[PDB]
C-alpha cells in the first residue's frame, strides 16, 4: 500500500538518470562557438578559420 | 545615396556565386559568417541585398 517506501534506490536511479540527461543536454551549448553543430560550421566555413 | 540605401528582396531563384567569386571586378569580397567558396552547397531563403 505505502508508496515511496524504497526512497534510497529510487534516489540512486534518479541521480544516474539526471547525470546522463544533463550530459546529453550539454551538447547544445555554443561554448563561444558560432553554433553547436560540427557539420554545419564545417560545411559553411573553410578549413582555415 | 548613403542615407537612402536601396533594398532588394531575392527569393525563388537559383544562385551561382562562383562566377562572381571568380570575378575580379569587386575590390573587396569579405564574407563574415560563411566561407565565400562554400556558397554552392548550402542555400537559404529571403536573401536581402
Amino acid at each position: 500500500s505505502t508508496a515511496s517506501a524504497l526512497g534510497k534506490l529510487q534516489d540512486v536511479v534518479n541521480q544516474n538518470a539526471q547525470a546522463l540527461n544533463t550530459l546529453v543536454k550539454q551538447l547544445s551549448s555554443n561554448f563561444g562557438a558560432i553554433s553547436s553543430v560540427l557539420n554545419d560550421i564545417l560545411s559553411r566555413l573553410d578549413k582555415v578559420e | 545615396s548613403v542615407y537612402a540605401w536601396n533594398r532588394k528582396r531575392i527569393s525563388n531563384c537559383v544562385a551561382d556565386y562562383s562566377v562572381l567569386y571568380n570575378s575580379a571586378s569587386f575590390s573587396t569580397f569579405k564574407c563574415y559568417g560563411v566561407s565565400p567558396t562554400k556558397l554552392n552547397d548550402l542555400c537559404f531563403t529571403n536573401v536581402y541585398a
